[PDB]
């Protein structure tokens, strides 16, 4: 539902990867104080979700890369695609 | 007045226990297709009770085309005489039925959408998907296509007597939604 | 040519990475010129963000802000430390 | 690239981090790459693709790079001052008097319920 | 730090499987006042930790720079939507004369929510299973893996 | 596109002009010359000229991937039932009409005409197979499928002596406006989730369905 | 094509009337087979009518209007004798039936 | 000849169903200031992008093209053109040399 | 040197302007044959300037007046030939979409699941989302009438 989502972020069950410290100096400097701990920890939790996202997309694209049916690593091209399916624009970079 | 599904194929799956040397004994027989690059065992065959047969060099093989339990043992011991009499341990043995499909025809159309729409639960019906509509019966194990016509197939069933009680279970359905 | 940033190689490398092969050469002078002026302009941008910072060194912060500005996407992947080759 | 020292050297700007020209030169890329496809696909457009029409031969004169840039500056790259628009813009701002009132030795806010009132944001 | 605990939890199982897999392969072919850089950096601990997929820090710098400065932006955004509502300087929003909000101070934050991302608040409950589940499913996977291997070996 | 409006009687409704059956032609082919173009793409920068269905599948990569899996392997549900269960009737053939655009689709034979009625001078050292032929039949027949469902609901959205001459058998549901709209629609950008770089400036994507 | 396999063709479509829109393709073709087996022909499009309103009017209402000028005079006084009782007695209501409704198909000649 | 104002307000009554009754004098200009702006760019790039086709002609065909590049707008009726094209991105030797070159820089030398 | 070996590029200021506020005009030479069938004009470009455009009206154009808005603007960038009647269709097709667009952002906005709509939530939006509309011309307007 909802209110079940800040009855739980309250108690240590429910605490983000995103260290409440960090979460506040980036609250801070795009112009956000108060002194509740639930929000903090949400904006927290929908990044962490956004994020987690664009690392399936990733990992799902370099699964298709070769054999369908030296380890992984995820390169320019694997992210160029995934942000590119996104809204994140073009990576065209080069050399010389 | 009795309406009972028929068996449309038995297929089987019996090990002779043995090695078994396709190349030979696909020469000897001389009537099997045995080829190159392609499915590695020796496809036998038999006039009656005409049954396919995939041998495999793993001592096993898998019969299929028998109409009834029976006939399907029979054509699994004839095969184990075509590949003994040339010298081989071809011990029939551990007989397995893997698959039982049957048909039936209630010779009455059916009301198939209003079966689907209270029963869907099991029943199924995505055009793209498949033409038709289906029924996945959980106990026993079945999965049943009927059609408009009334003709039913009866499919997985790992034993005969499924095939009957899947059947003896659902025509009461079937008389539901006659369409007159 | 016509002014820095020969188009014979630069614009050929990025052309020819993209794959054709049919520029006129006058085509390339041109488009040299046209960035060479791109990079006047972000760069002036650049230095008005610099001097109300009131320092000298300009950092990778004025360019962004100075692309943020001109509704034009901005360029990620740049820091500062693990210096440059 | 030591070029782009040289062109840094127009502006009296000596005084860069050595990211900037990796940058710069990355966004040059970029962009000329953009540029010069979608006048590819003009070159194309006068060449009359769908689904199987006719080939595609590539000549790419300067007039297709024109409009390739062009629709680019339509939303981007701040333009040549806007004077007249931001003059007459104003007038019509500046047309209606000041309050010429007196809030008496103070500050006067605007009215609560468009003041903020910033306390803990709480629910 | 439950949330910390889970994702360690499948730091660890990630560790131990993966080198699993790699040997087993190996085997087969045998025959507070805070500043920026802490912020940054932290934040950058934080993203290679979400990276069970790939390999913790397995990947490019350039990458790794990339995603700190993407997700920063996306938290930007997040709050400056917040913020932009709680302005508002508009009747739909501002506190009645007679105390009436059109719109009381929880739907501003469902809204913000919605308008950036997220569409509706049990997607993050969905989430979050999620994540507990996809911890056992490739747990079970590799371990049948581990165990077929096992017995393959033999 | 008899095919087509044949799909558009087997979502829900009926009589459709030429125009909306040939605007809807329009659509699907629009809508798969660039599936075949991005995923031949991808391909090729694996570095293949063989078109496959692992590609396509992951070209969805959504929800969009059950119902697919489904059809291959052959070769809000509440609402889908009970929608389904008003429908259950019979009578001039009621139930009998129903399974004819199941089994209409290109994929069911027709596979030549309509590989070569879309695009096909695209991988000319190449050519897909008919599996993907099916599959495509899959994609169209859903995406018709979908787009009537919109038109519906927008439509609903809006809301003496007989001369007998009036057959009082003729309807007008269906038309350029309403499958406009409903096109608009379904073309939610993206879920909004791809979009979320809200502050900035210029742009420009592709999409499908 | 001969008047015979016509006269079965038509023998055929006589059995169908007792799609909906193939049959009226059948009998619009028909129609352009009044430039005899015409007068088989008008004889159905008579008790067309005389047996059923509900049934779509498509193939019916431009055949009727083409039968009232083929010019023979035991069917036009039979199809203009079933449009003449259809409307009220009142002379006022027949005035506006034949500008305001009942629009008139044909530009040609009559 | 033939016998001789509901468009905005048929654009948005059938947008929700819980009034949102939009105001003019504020909101109304706003808009139809837009939509004079959007027809004024549109067709100046739509003539510019049709002398460019090296025929001094009437301009159809661009409108529909000029909206499915510049803006995110289809249209999915009465032109067909796509770009037909791939975009390869290897022309003959020596680029692909290039890229082998430092790729061997990378890697080892 | 100075490049641009041009009859000219100015890169002035209100020179740009200027050139770019009166009507042009796109008479034709006659060296040896010009084709076309169809002499050009400039009263065009007075009648295309003359028309009551949108904003005044308080409804969006129906096709007459956007078709004599075109035939002006046609002339007057340098081509030749009558506008065919199919172009404005598509353009209010692709307008009308545009609109549609912006209020559902704002519907967005204001209500998250009796309501009534205000300037304010429009600019809120339209500093949200700044990629829907071009900027220039509006926007500085829209910040003049708050």
């Amino acid at each position: 539902t909802l209110e079940e989502i800040l009855e739980m972020m309250e108690d240590e069950e429910f605490t983000p990867i995103i260290p409440d410290a960090v979460t506040d100096y980036y609250l801070a400097k795009n112009g956000f104080e108060t002194s509740d701990i639930k929000i903090k920890r949400i904006l927290a939790l929908a990044t962490q979700k956004f994020i987690s996202d664009i690392a399936q997309d990733a990992y799902e694209y370099s699964r298709i890369r070769s054999s369908s049916s030296n380890k992984v690593v995820l390169t320019m091209d694997d992210l160029r695609s995934a942000l590119g399916e996104y809204g994140i624009n073009v990576k065209r970079p080069n050399f010389y | 007045s009795g309406i009972v599904p028929t068996l449309q194929n038995i297929v089987a799956t019996v090990t002779l226990g043995c090695r078994l040397d396709l190349k030979t004994v696909a020469l000897h027989a001389r009537n099997a297709e045995y080829n190159p690059k392609r499915f590695a065992a020796v496809i036998m065959r038999i006039r009656e009770p005409k049954t396919t047969a995939l041998i495999f060099a793993s001592g096993k093989m898998v019969v299929t085309g028998a109409k009834s339990e029976d006939d399907s043992k029979l054509a699994s011991r004839k095969y184990a005489r075509i590949i003994q009499k040339i010298g081989f341990a071809a011990k029939f043995t551990d007989f397995k039925i893997q698959n039982i499909v049957g048909s039936c025809d209630v010779k009455f159309p059916i009301r198939l959408e209003g079966l689907a729409f209270s029963h869907g639960t099991f029943s199924s019906y995505e055009p793209e998907l498949f033409p038709g509509l289906i029924y996945r019966m959980v106990k026993p194990k079945i999965v049943l296509l009927i059609f408009v016509s009334g003709k039913i197939v009866l499919t997985g069933a790992k034993q005969r007597e499924e095939i009957y009680q899947a059947f003896e279970a659902i025509y009461p359905v079937l008389s539901e939604f006659r369409k007159m | 040519s016509h002014t820095l940033w020969s188009p014979s190689d630069t614009v050929k490398d990025a052309a020819e990475s993209l794959g054709i092969f049919n520029l006129n050469e006058e085509a390339a002078k041109n488009l040299a010129m046209d960035i060479e002026y791109r990079i006047h302009e972000i760069l002036d941008q650049a230095s008005k963000f610099m001097r109300h910072g009131k320092r000298r060194t300009l950092h990778t912060s004025d360019i962004d802000r100075a692309l943020k500005v001109l509704n034009l996407e901005p360029l990620y992947g740049y820091d500062v430390s693990r210096p440059l080759v | 690239v030591r070029l782009l020292h040289l062109i840094f050297a127009t502006q009296n700007i000596y005084s860069y981090q050595d990211h900037v020209p990796l940058q710069l030169m990355d966004f040059a890329y970029r962009y000329t790459t953009g540029t010069l496809q979608d006048a590819t696909i003009y070159s194309d457009h006068a060449h009359a693709s769908n689904a199987g029409n006719a080939g595609t031969n590539a000549q790419l004169t300067t007039e297709d790079i024109r409009l390739a840039i062009a629709a680019r500056t339509n939303y981007q790259f701040k333009p040549v001052p806007p004077k007249e628009l931001l003059l007459e813009l104003a007038a019509e701002r500046n047309k209606k008097p000041l309050p010429a009132v007196i809030p008496t030795w103070g500050i006067r806010l605007p009215p609560e319920k468009y003041c903020l009132t910033g306390k803990d944001w709480v629910l | 730090g439950m949330n910390k605990k889970f994702n360690e939890i499948i730091h660890l199982m990630q560790q131990i499987r993966r080198i699993c897999f790699k040997i087993s392969l190996i085997r087969q072919m045998q025959t507070d006042k805070l500043d920026s850089d802490v912020s940054y950096n932290s934040l950058k601990r934080s993203i290679s930790k979400i990276l069970m997929a790939n390999g913790f820090e397995s990947t490019a710098p350039f990458c790794s720079d990339v995603i700190t400065q993407i997700a920063e932006n996306y938290f930007g955004n997040l709050v400056k939507t917040l913020k932009n509502h709680i302005e508002s300087k508009s009747i739909n929003k501002v506190m009645g004369d007679a105390k009436f909000q059109k719109v009381s101070n929880k739907d501003i934050l469902l809204l913000s929510l919605l308008e950036n991302g997220v569409e509706s608040p049990d997607a993050l409950y969905e989430y979050y299973n999620e994540n507990i589940v996809k911890q056992i499913s490739k747990l079970e996977g590799l371990k049948s893996r581990l165990s077929s291997f096992l017995a393959e070996l033999l | 596109m008899e095919i087509q409006q044949m799909m558009f009687v087997s979502g829900e409704t009926n009589d459709p002009p030429v125009e909306t059956t040939s605007l809807i032609e329009d659509i699907v082919r629009s809508q798969v010359v660039e599936i075949v173009l991005h995923s031949s793409q991808t391909a090729l920068s694996r570095g293949t000229k063989s078109i496959v269905p692992e590609d396509v599948i992951f070209l969805i990569r959504h929800d969009k991937a059950k119902v697919n899996r489904l059809r291959t392997y052959l070769s809000s549900l509440k609402r889908l039932k009970t929608n389904d269960e008003r429908t259950k009737n019979m009578t001039k053939e009621e139930y009998v009409h129903w399974s004819e655009c199941r089994q209409a689709s290109f994929t069911f034979r027709k596979a030549k005409r309509f590989r070569e009625w879309c695009g096909l001078s695209h991988l000319a050292e190449s050519r897909p197979s008919d599996d993907v032929i099916d599959i495509l039949g899959f994609l169209t027949f859903e995406m018709v499928c979908s787009i009537t469902e919109e038109a519906l609901i927008v439509k609903m959205l809006e809301e003496r002596k007989h001369l007998f001459d009036g057959p009082d058998k003729d309807v007008r549901p269906i038309t350029s406006g309403h499958v406009l709209e409903a096109w608009r629609r379904l073309q939610k950008r993206n879920v909004e989730k791809k979009a979320i770089r809200n502050f900035q400036g210029g742009k420009l994507r592709s999409r499908v369905q | 094509v001969d008047k015979d396999m016509l006269l079965k063709v038509i023998n055929i479509v006589t059995e169908w009337i007792f799609t909906t829109k193939e049959k009226a393709g059948i009998l619009g073709k028909m129609m352009i087979f009044d430039l005899e087996l015409s007068k088989k022909f008008n004889q159905v499009i008579v008790d067309i009518f005389e047996s059923k309103h509900t049934e779509l009017t498509a193939r019916m209402e431009t055949a009727f209007l083409f039968g009232t000028r083929l010019s023979d005079v035991s069917i036009r006084k039979k199809l203009m004798s079933i449009l003449s009782d259809s409307l009220e007695l009142d002379i006022d209501k027949r005035l506006f039936y034949i500008i305001k409704d009942q629009n008139w198909e044909y530009l040609s000649d009559y | 000849s033939q016998p001789s104002l509901k468009e905005l307000l048929r654009n948005v009554g059938a947008d929700e169903g819980d009034g949102e009754t939009v105001i003019d004098g504020d909101v109304e200009e706003l808009l139809l200031d837009l939509a004079d702006e959007f027809v004024t760019s549109v067709t100046s790039f739509a003539c510019r992008l049709a002398k460019h086709r090296k025929v001094d002609n009437i301009d159809m065909r661009d409108v529909q093209l000029h909206l499915e590049r510049n803006w995110n707008i289809r249209v999915p009726g009465y032109a067909s053109d796509e770009i037909r094209s791939v975009r390869k991105f290897q022309p003959t030797a020596g680029y692909n040399q290039k890229v082998q070159g430092v790729a061997i820089s990378k890697s080892v030398n | 040197t100075r490049e641009s070996g041009k009859k000219g590029m100015v890169n002035s200021v209100i020179t740009q302007t200027r050139q770019a506020l009166i009507p042009k005009v796109p008479v034709v030479t006659r060296p040896t044959n010009v084709p076309g069938n169809s002499v050009q004009w400039a009263q065009d470009v007075i009648h295309g300037f003359q028309a009551l455009l949108a904003s005044e009206i308080y409804e969006l154009p129906e096709m007459d007046n956007l078709r004599t808005r075109m035939t002006g603007i046609s002339r007057e960038h340098g081509l030749i030939g009558p506008v065919d009647d199919s172009v404005i269709e598509i353009m209010l097709i692709g307008l009308e979409q545009h609109l549609k667009g912006i209020v559902e952002a704002a519907i967005d906005i204001v209500k998250y699941r009796r309501h009534t709509l205000t300037i304010e939530d429009m600019y809120d939006t339209l500093e949200q989302y700044p990629y829907l509309v071009e900027p220039g011309g509006t926007l500085l307007r829209l910040q003049s009438v708050m």
